[PDB]
């Protein structure tokens, strides 16, 4: 999965 | 790259979601837009879901996933991350699996099958494959339109993101 924390 | 493959896959799935086209007298079915699944519904292999999964380090996320199987012996699903990098097929209780809509609701014919302004939902956050708590800001006006949502976001002084667009495929009840 790609998380928000990774994304941001 | 993987980023592109992922975002492309998300678009594909959002765009191919069939529009519910009823005739006078029909109601929108379960899993058309905001209409919830029937009681004791079980998703089918291949169906897309939001799945509450715990990492090895304990972090819980609602991820975009696909049903692999359901065991009636144990009342547990297997689901696969739609991201290839997610190498673990997860075993989950029914309470950790929310079926995504199988139809788009047409705002021009079945507006009761859309979430209302200021409803709390789980919605897929842009550039990710995960769902987070949000309030509906505006429903779609036309069948191609996304929802506008306000995500809960503690990096804003008021606790909410600006309006962000999320397709009907990726907005479910919280």
């Amino acid at each position: 999965a790609r998380t928000k924390q990774t994304a941001r | 790259g993987r980023r592109g493959v992922l975002m492309t896959l998300l678009q594909q799935s959002a765009m191919t979601l069939p529009l519910w086209i009823g005739k006078p007298g029909d109601k929108p079915p379960p899993l058309c837009g905001a209409i919830p699944a029937s009681g004791d519904y079980v998703a089918r292999p291949g169906d897309k879901v939001a799945a509450r999964v715990k990492a090895v380090d304990g972090d819980e996320q609602w991820i975009l996933a696909e049903v692999v199987s359901y065991s009636h012996a144990t009342n547990k699903y297997e689901v696969d991350d739609i991201d290839e990098e997610g190498k673990e097929r997860h075993t989950l209780s029914r309470r950790r699996v929310i079926p995504l809509p199988q139809w788009k609701a047409n705002p021009e014919t079945d507006p009761e099958a859309l979430f209302q302004k200021e409803q709390l939902v789980l919605a897929l956050y842009p550039q990710t494959t995960c769902f987070y708590r949000a309030l509906i800001h505006a429903p779609p006006q036309r069948p191609q339109d996304d929802y506008s949502v306000l995500f809960e976001d503690t990096s804003y002084a008021d606790g909410y993101s600006p309006p962000l667009n999320v397709a009907q495929r990726y907005v479910v009840a919280c």
